[PDB]
């Protein structure tokens, strides 16, 4: 419906799902990564000691944390370790947000099955690379 | 003092087939401190005294790592020369750092 | 609308965003500091153990910490690491309040689409310059 695809955001899903451990016991993500072009919408999650845009101040700096909620019809899905997959990318804002938690409302009624997620910014990282 | 021709003389069997990079100086120890691949390079015959590349080396550069200087190797692994390049470059991700030219002289 | 144009404050954006570390490892703020003029309504915030105007009894003396709550249309910017900028200041009665956090309630409704931020009160300490 429009209330449901008011935004328009890019997902990166990991296609393959053939990560796997190096001979030397390092970590390979899957390798054919894809774009796709979704709508949804996106709005701040508020529940508990949930942070949504919140500065950390610490002695190392400052951080900046958030967390959102997205309403949507596309099944994205998270990471799990018994059907072997890795979880999608949101791109809010030029940044990535990780899939982390998800609720199935599909298949309930007609007009109003939808899913809901709740992903957050992932933290800043140098990258390194251990591909076999 | 070496006249003209017997620098190229000279220059013409020195044979400098590859270049790595390191980010520690290389002079006291080429061994050590490798940070890429060898690759590739290709000189032109001397004249002047100097021999120039032919054309430019595109190297590879792994993620987070840091590139200060370089060297040359024979096509039979022994380090012929060193310097440095004109900044230290740290690479964030993985990307080309291009190699315009490079000469070696006598004068 | 009239009800969240009924305040009238002043906010201190620091629109360069060229700070960084000296030679000695000391921080250095981002130099050009501009002066605007912005609209909108201040509330305190009641939830858990906010602390709205509350007298602290300290070995040292006596504290007083207070925040708020802000619905504008401006868009106000907290410290962000990955961005590189820092957050805004915001005047009330005189005194600082740092952005601490922000939500983003914008591009949701045509005539309802604005932000909410939570202000606190700059504590008080002494000044000190490491300007290079």
């Amino acid at each position: 419906m429009r209330l449901l695809n008011r935004h328009s955001f890019v997902v990166k899903r990991k296609v393959s799902e053939d990560g796997y451990y190096n001979d030397d016991g390092d970590w390979v993500a899957s390798q054919d990564i894809v774009e796709v072009n979704c709508k949804g919408n996106i709005q701040p999650y508020i529940k508990g000691s949930v942070k949504n845009g919140t500065q950390i101040a610490l002695p190392e700096g400052i951080r900046l944390t958030d967390t959102r909620i997205l309403y949507t019809t596309y099944k994205l899905r998270t990471s799990d370790d018994v059907e072997w997959n890795e979880s999608d990318i949101v791109m809010i804002d030029g940044h990535e947000y990780e899939v982390f938690m998800t609720m199935d409302w599909s298949q309930q009624l007609a007009h109003t099955s939808h899913y809901e997620y709740i992903i957050i910014r992932r933290d800043k990282m140098n990258a390194v690379r251990n591909s076999r | 003092t070496l006249t003209i021709d017997g620098k190229n003389k000279i220059l013409a069997t020195l044979t400098p087939t590859t270049i790595i990079l390191h980010n520690v100086d290389p002079t006291a120890d080429p061994t050590a401190n490798k940070v890429t691949q060898p690759v590739a390079i290709y000189f032109s015959e001397p004249d002047n005294g100097l021999i120039a590349s032919e054309d430019t080396v595109n190297i590879t550069v792994p993620a987070s790592a840091t590139v200060s200087h370089y060297s040359l190797w024979d096509a039979n692994d022994k380090c012929v020369a060193t310097g440095a390049l004109s900044k230290p470059q740290f690479f964030a991700e993985e990307g080309i750092y291009v190699i315009s030219s490079v000469s070696v002289d006598l004068n």
